[PDB]
């Protein structure tokens, strides 16, 4: 805990990348977060909107 | 220009699917144009 400034740079880089990867799982109002669901469940005209 | 049964007309649109769209006539997903139709029982055969 003496080196808390350097350990903060390590922790902030890891936290930012984990959040950027976790945000792939979110819907953003779409029918699924899995891109292959949308392409297989729906016709092109509906899939492009989702 | 073509003749179909009246129920098939719903397939004459960009990005549609069904028997006409699969096997006779299809419009591209970005079509610019007009689709015009009418019942024509003088041709009824």
């Amino acid at each position: 805990s003496a080196l808390g400034k350097l350990q903060n740079v390590v922790n902030q880089n890891a936290q930012a990348l984990n959040t950027l990867v976790k945000q792939l799982s979110s819907n953003f109002g779409a029918i699924s977060s899995v891109l292959n669901d949308i392409l297989s469940r729906l016709d092109k005209v509906e899939a492009e909107v989702q | 220009s073509f003749v179909i049964r009246g129920d098939e007309v719903r397939q004459i649109a960009p990005g549609q699917t069904g028997k006409i769209a699969d096997y006779n006539y299809k419009l591209p997903d970005d079509f610019t144009g007009c689709v015009i139709a009418w019942n024509s029982n003088n041709l009824d055969n």
